[PDB]
């Protein structure tokens, strides 16, 4: 389902199975894809939502 | 728009002026712009009188 604490353990199963090195790439790439789609999903308010 | 912020403290701390102050702040800068239409047209006096 994706959750805060979700993809926190995400990377945890990661490092405490293989290691370092693949998770310090990892979090990087997803970085830059994340804010791709935050900007998609532009969250409005002010009275109108 | 020169200014951008977000509206995200409201539902967390009672700040409710970016909801409403924003809101009513663009009401009162409409009636101008009907000011702007009543004298850029070249209208009489009593027109805009009224």
């Amino acid at each position: 389902a994706l959750g805060k604490k979700a993809i926190s353990k995400m990377l945890n199963t990661c490092y405490r199975i293989l290691g370092l090195k693949p998770t310090v790439i990892f979090a990087d790439q997803i970085m830059y894809t994340g804010f791709a789609y935050a900007a998609r999903s532009g969250a409005s308010v002010g009275i109108d939502d | 728009v020169d200014i951008v912020l977000n509206p995200l403290g409201v539902p967390s701390r009672m700040n409710i002026g970016q909801i409403l102050e924003t809101h009513l702040g663009m009401a009162a800068k409409g009636i101008g712009d009907k000011i702007n239409a009543m004298l850029k047209q070249q209208q009489e006096v009593a027109k805009l009188r009224e």
